[PDB]
């Protein structure tokens, strides 16, 4: 599933800008 | 046509009141940018409670004014680290908009000062934690409840852009909800003032419009994709547009395809379809008819614009409080000192701070 999918991922955290 | 004379009459009245508003907006924003305070209090006016947040910017501190016995949040950055970062000019910019912005939306600033070290920028706390916790959380939001949010984020984009402003780092990391369930936008480091078009790559790579990956001239449509994305992801529970890396979250945002859960409702799917869309002459927010097209979508009709802005309706969610100084939305940090260097450091650069 897209869910799923999202999971698979690792980016389920807080995501950093380009910057960082 | 879709409206008889009332309705018609009546948001024709309401659209030129938005005017009126935000040519006053704007007289008072430039006089408070082109005189911006300074020096208005010391470190040892605060006692530090805790940390609330960190990042490459530093930290975030939990503090209680010693006089008056209220609490705020103190952004603390090392002045030799803003440096090493290449951050002057956006560390300088963010406190520069912060004093002269005024929305019911935007945080306040309350303080700011510096000392041989560091700088210090202290503004109302927000207790309620980030967006982006209780929607990880909760997992998604209903589209009532979305939509609540998504109101005020088109109120505030429609100020700023008002200003010349472009915000440019729109995502649930950096919406916190304050004590009656509002939206407060805290982060303006990235934002800037032009009329035209300007061409950084900044940003987080969920959130960036096309024309900002392909390298392109941009301008404050950006905030407009970047808030379809919010939307989705607030609605969905997952972005857009995701992958493993960046560089394939890019091509996908790129291709012009978008997708959505089944449980969306065809008035969002729209609108999304409207805000996420790759062609700027297309581009809901872009259009002639500018923010328009967006407040008057249909996804928007039960929206009361004024009752928002006004903060008279109710949140659908508020989060918990036990008290001024409650911490529990936030997440735990290990805590270090703050050093104040006998030397000064970095005077020259930020000496307008
Ligand atoms: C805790 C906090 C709580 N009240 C007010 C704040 C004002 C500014 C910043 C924060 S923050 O959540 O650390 N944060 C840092 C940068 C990350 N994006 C969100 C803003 C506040």
């Amino acid at each position: 599933t897209t869910y799923a999918d999202f999971i698979a991922s690792g980016r389920t955290g807080r995501r950093n800008a380009i910057h960082d | 046509g879709h409206m008889g004379n009332a309705a018609a009459a009546k948001k024709g009245s309401e659209q030129e009141s938005v005017k009126e508003f935000l040519a006053k907006a704007k007289e008072e924003f430039l006089k408070k940018w082109e005189s911006p305070s300074q020096n208005t209090a010391q470190l040892d006016h605060f006692d530090r409670i805790k940390t609330l947040g960190t990042g490459s910017f530093g930290r975030v501190m939990l503090v209680k004014h010693k006089e008056t016995g209220n609490h705020y949040a103190m952004k603390i950055l090392d002045k030799q680290k803003v440096v090493k970062l290449k951050q002057i000019e956006h560390t300088l910019n963010e406190k520069r908009i912060l004093q002269a912005v005024n929305f019911p939306f935007l945080v306040k600033l309350e303080f700011s000062f510096k000392d041989n070290s560091n700088l210090y920028m202290v503004m109302e706390y927000v207790p309620g934690g980030e967006m982006f916790s209780h929607l990880r959380r909760i997992g998604r939001f209903s589209e009532p409840h979305a939509r609540f949010y998504a109101a005020q984020i088109v109120l505030t984009f429609e100020y700023l852009h008002s200003l010349d402003l472009i915000y440019r780092d729109l995502k649930p990391e950096n919406l916190l909800i304050d004590q009656q369930g509002y939206i407060q936008v805290t982060d303006f480091g990235f934002a800037k003032r032009v009329k035209g078009r300007t061409w950084t790559l900044c940003g987080t790579p969920e959130y960036l419009a096309p024309e900002i990956i392909l390298s392109k001239g941009y301008n404050k449509a950006v905030d407009w994709w970047a808030l379809g994305v919010l939307i989705y992801e607030m609605a969905a529970g997952y972005p857009p547009f995701f992958a493993d890396q960046p560089i394939q979250i890019y091509e996908k945002i790129v291709s012009g395809k978008v997708r959505f859960p089944s449980h969306f409702s065809s008035d969002l799917k729209d609108l999304l379809r409207n805000l996420l869309q790759v062609d700027l002459t297309k581009r809901f927010g872009n259009l002639k008819n500018g923010v328009n097209d967006i407040k008057n979508h249909k996804w928007f009709a039960t929206t009361d614009w004024i009752a928002i802005y006004q903060r008279k309706v109710e949140a659908p969610f508020i989060p918990k409080f036990k008290g001024p100084g409650d911490t529990s939305n936030f997440d735990d940090y290990e805590e270090e000192e703050i050093r104040v260097s006998i030397n000064e450091k970095c005077g020259k650069e930020f000496t307008e701070f």
